[PDB]
Protein backbone atom coordinates (compact mmCIF):
# COMPACT_ATOMS: atom_id res chain seq x y z
CA UNK A 1 0.00 0.00 0.00
CA UNK A 2 5.48 1.46 -2.42
CA UNK A 3 1.51 -2.37 -4.09
CA UNK A 4 1.97 3.20 -3.97
CA UNK A 5 5.50 1.85 -5.42
CA UNK A 6 7.49 -0.72 -7.54
CA UNK A 7 9.68 -2.14 -4.98
CA UNK A 8 10.61 -6.30 -5.40
CA UNK A 9 11.39 -6.70 -1.64
CA UNK A 10 7.24 -5.37 -1.07
CA UNK A 11 5.72 -7.87 -3.37
CA UNK A 12 8.10 -10.62 -2.05
CA UNK A 13 7.13 -9.77 1.78
CA UNK A 14 3.44 -8.85 1.39
CA UNK B 1 22.55 -9.67 18.33
CA UNK B 2 25.82 -8.83 17.23
CA UNK B 3 26.39 -12.22 14.88
CA UNK B 4 26.11 -9.97 11.59
CA UNK B 5 27.69 -12.59 9.49
CA UNK B 6 24.45 -14.67 10.06
CA UNK B 7 22.60 -11.46 8.95
CA UNK B 8 25.25 -11.32 5.93
CA UNK B 9 23.84 -15.12 5.20
CA UNK B 10 20.16 -14.05 5.04
CA UNK B 11 20.33 -10.71 3.84
CA UNK B 12 19.16 -9.80 0.22
CA UNK B 13 19.04 -7.31 -2.43
CA UNK B 14 17.08 -4.68 -4.46
CA UNK B 15 17.03 -1.78 -6.93
CA UNK B 16 20.32 -3.23 -8.79
CA UNK B 17 22.46 -4.70 -5.60
CA UNK B 18 23.35 -7.99 -6.23
CA UNK B 19 25.78 -9.31 -3.38
CA UNK B 20 28.56 -9.49 -5.50
CA UNK B 21 27.68 -5.65 -6.19
CA UNK B 22 30.99 -3.07 -4.93
CA UNK B 23 29.02 -0.78 -2.40
CA UNK B 24 27.56 -4.44 -0.84
CA UNK B 25 30.84 -5.79 -0.82
CA UNK B 26 32.19 -2.17 1.03
CA UNK B 27 29.30 -2.07 2.94
CA UNK B 28 29.91 -5.66 4.76
CA UNK B 29 33.42 -4.46 4.83
CA UNK B 30 32.30 -1.46 7.01
CA UNK B 31 29.43 -3.34 9.47
CA UNK B 32 31.86 -5.83 10.09
CA UNK B 33 34.06 -3.55 11.70
CA UNK B 34 31.19 -1.64 14.03
CA UNK B 35 31.36 -1.99 17.67
CA UNK B 36 28.81 -3.72 19.22
CA UNK B 37 26.89 0.22 20.06
CA UNK B 38 27.11 1.14 16.29
CA UNK B 39 25.69 -2.63 15.56
CA UNK B 40 22.60 -1.80 17.82
CA UNK B 41 22.52 1.54 16.26
CA UNK B 42 21.85 -0.11 13.15
CA UNK B 43 19.66 -3.15 13.97
CA UNK B 44 17.44 0.11 15.56
CA UNK B 45 17.65 2.22 11.66
CA UNK B 46 16.67 -0.85 9.53
CA UNK B 47 14.61 -3.17 11.86
CA UNK B 48 13.13 -0.21 14.83
CA UNK B 49 14.69 -2.43 17.44
CA UNK B 50 17.98 -3.64 18.79
CA UNK B 51 16.77 -6.86 19.94
CA UNK B 52 17.31 -9.37 17.68
CA UNK B 53 14.29 -12.13 16.88
CA UNK B 54 14.46 -15.75 18.08
CA UNK B 55 16.39 -17.54 15.70
CA UNK B 56 19.06 -15.35 15.28
CA UNK B 57 19.42 -12.09 12.81
CA UNK B 58 18.62 -14.68 10.25
CA UNK B 59 15.13 -14.51 11.07
CA UNK B 60 14.87 -10.76 9.67
CA UNK B 61 15.39 -11.47 6.01
CA UNK B 62 17.01 -8.11 5.40
CA UNK B 63 16.76 -6.02 2.24
CA UNK B 64 19.04 -3.73 1.43
CA UNK B 65 18.54 -2.10 -2.07
CA UNK B 66 19.50 0.46 -4.39
CA UNK B 67 17.93 3.95 -4.28
CA UNK B 68 19.80 5.88 -6.26
CA UNK B 69 23.24 6.69 -7.55
CA UNK B 70 26.33 8.97 -5.88
CA UNK B 71 24.52 12.03 -3.31
CA UNK B 72 25.27 13.62 -0.18
CA UNK B 73 21.47 12.67 0.93
CA UNK B 74 22.02 9.78 3.85
CA UNK B 75 21.07 6.41 3.73
CA UNK B 76 17.44 5.93 4.45
CA UNK B 77 15.18 2.78 6.06
CA UNK B 78 12.10 1.02 6.00
CA UNK B 79 10.72 -1.11 8.89
CA UNK B 80 8.23 -2.82 8.02
CA UNK B 81 10.20 -4.71 5.91
CA UNK B 82 13.41 -4.38 7.22
CA UNK B 83 15.06 -2.73 3.96
CA UNK B 84 18.05 -0.37 4.57
CA UNK B 85 17.78 2.14 1.46
CA UNK B 86 21.15 2.80 -0.07
CA UNK B 87 22.70 5.00 -1.94
CA UNK B 88 25.06 3.94 -4.46
CA UNK B 89 28.36 5.98 -2.77
CA UNK B 90 31.35 6.60 -4.92
CA UNK B 91 34.00 5.21 -2.02
CA UNK B 92 34.08 3.26 1.03
CA UNK B 93 35.29 6.10 3.16
CA UNK B 94 31.42 7.89 1.82
CA UNK B 95 29.61 4.88 2.36
CA UNK B 96 30.84 4.73 5.61
CA UNK B 97 30.67 8.13 6.93
CA UNK B 98 26.72 8.95 5.43
CA UNK B 99 26.30 5.34 7.12
CA UNK B 100 27.33 6.45 10.60
CA UNK B 101 25.81 9.83 10.61
CA UNK B 102 22.31 8.41 9.54
CA UNK B 103 22.41 5.83 12.49
CA UNK B 104 24.01 8.17 15.52
CA UNK B 105 21.09 10.57 15.03
CA UNK B 106 19.40 8.43 17.89
CA UNK C 1 8.63 14.87 17.63
CA UNK C 2 6.30 18.16 17.42
CA UNK C 3 6.67 19.79 14.50
CA UNK C 4 3.70 18.97 12.98
CA UNK C 5 3.62 22.30 10.38
CA UNK C 6 6.11 20.51 8.69
CA UNK C 7 4.03 17.36 8.31
CA UNK C 8 1.38 19.07 7.19
CA UNK C 9 3.43 20.83 4.71
CA UNK C 10 4.10 17.56 2.66
CA UNK C 11 0.97 15.89 3.27
CA UNK C 12 -0.41 14.39 0.24
CA UNK C 13 -4.56 13.74 -0.24
CA UNK C 14 -6.76 11.30 -2.66
CA UNK C 15 -9.89 9.96 -2.55
CA UNK C 16 -11.34 13.31 -3.50
CA UNK C 17 -9.57 15.40 -0.40
CA UNK C 18 -7.55 18.13 -1.26
CA UNK C 19 -5.89 20.56 0.67
CA UNK C 20 -9.48 23.43 0.67
CA UNK C 21 -11.59 19.89 1.84
CA UNK C 22 -13.52 21.44 4.91
CA UNK C 23 -13.36 18.19 6.85
CA UNK C 24 -9.11 18.45 6.24
CA UNK C 25 -8.40 21.67 7.62
CA UNK C 26 -10.95 20.95 10.12
CA UNK C 27 -7.88 18.00 10.82
CA UNK C 28 -5.44 20.49 11.05
CA UNK C 29 -6.87 22.50 13.61
CA UNK C 30 -8.09 19.86 15.78
CA UNK C 31 -4.13 18.10 15.43
CA UNK C 32 -2.29 21.66 16.03
CA UNK C 33 -4.07 21.65 19.04
CA UNK C 34 -3.49 18.67 20.06
CA UNK C 35 -1.10 18.28 23.38
CA UNK C 36 2.10 16.86 23.07
CA UNK C 37 0.86 13.46 24.23
CA UNK C 38 -1.85 13.17 21.67
CA UNK C 39 0.36 14.37 18.94
CA UNK C 40 3.13 11.20 20.16
CA UNK C 41 -0.27 8.96 20.00
CA UNK C 42 -0.88 10.36 16.28
CA UNK C 43 2.42 9.50 14.88
CA UNK C 44 2.37 6.41 16.88
CA UNK C 45 -1.40 5.41 15.45
CA UNK C 46 -0.46 6.53 11.88
CA UNK C 47 3.13 5.71 10.99
CA UNK C 48 3.55 2.91 13.74
CA UNK C 49 6.19 5.09 15.66
CA UNK C 50 6.21 8.75 17.99
CA UNK C 51 9.71 9.36 17.19
CA UNK C 52 10.32 12.04 14.16
CA UNK C 53 12.07 10.88 11.05
CA UNK C 54 15.77 12.01 10.27
CA UNK C 55 14.93 15.58 8.79
CA UNK C 56 11.57 15.96 10.98
CA UNK C 57 8.19 15.08 10.26
CA UNK C 58 7.89 16.69 6.98
CA UNK C 59 9.90 13.04 5.73
CA UNK C 60 6.71 10.99 7.15
CA UNK C 61 5.01 11.57 3.61
CA UNK C 62 1.73 11.80 5.26
CA UNK C 63 -1.32 11.28 3.29
CA UNK C 64 -4.99 11.33 3.72
CA UNK C 65 -7.14 9.38 1.85
CA UNK C 66 -11.40 9.27 1.93
CA UNK C 67 -12.24 6.13 3.87
CA UNK C 68 -15.89 6.15 3.08
CA UNK C 69 -18.58 8.64 4.06
CA UNK C 70 -19.84 9.65 7.40
CA UNK C 71 -19.84 6.55 9.74
CA UNK C 72 -19.49 5.95 14.08
CA UNK C 73 -16.59 3.77 12.11
CA UNK C 74 -12.74 5.07 14.01
CA UNK C 75 -10.30 6.00 10.79
CA UNK C 76 -7.60 3.92 10.36
CA UNK C 77 -3.94 3.58 8.62
CA UNK C 78 -1.30 1.96 6.66
CA UNK C 79 1.39 2.47 9.23
CA UNK C 80 3.61 0.94 6.74
CA UNK C 81 3.22 3.91 4.40
CA UNK C 82 2.04 6.61 6.46
CA UNK C 83 -1.67 6.43 5.21
CA UNK C 84 -4.11 8.19 7.35
CA UNK C 85 -7.91 6.28 6.21
CA UNK C 86 -10.24 9.19 6.66
CA UNK C 87 -14.56 8.91 6.85
CA UNK C 88 -15.62 12.03 6.04
CA UNK C 89 -17.54 12.58 8.85
CA UNK C 90 -20.00 15.42 9.37
CA UNK C 91 -18.31 17.89 11.87
CA UNK C 92 -15.23 18.52 13.28
CA UNK C 93 -16.65 18.19 16.59
CA UNK C 94 -16.72 14.00 15.44
CA UNK C 95 -13.56 13.58 13.64
CA UNK C 96 -12.03 15.27 16.65
CA UNK C 97 -13.84 12.27 18.58
CA UNK C 98 -13.43 9.50 16.43
CA UNK C 99 -9.45 10.39 15.86
CA UNK C 100 -9.19 11.09 19.78
CA UNK C 101 -11.02 7.52 20.11
CA UNK C 102 -8.85 5.75 17.63
CA UNK C 103 -5.45 6.51 18.70
CA UNK C 104 -5.65 6.66 22.31
CA UNK C 105 -6.99 2.81 22.12
CA UNK C 106 -4.70 1.79 19.56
Amino acid sequence: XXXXGFWRYVYQKC
Amino acid sequence: NLDFQALEETTEYDGGYTRDSVLIREFWEIVHSFTDEQKRLFLQFTTGTDRAPVGGLGKLKMIIAKNGPDTERLPTSHTCFNVLLLPEYSSKEKLKERLLKAITYA
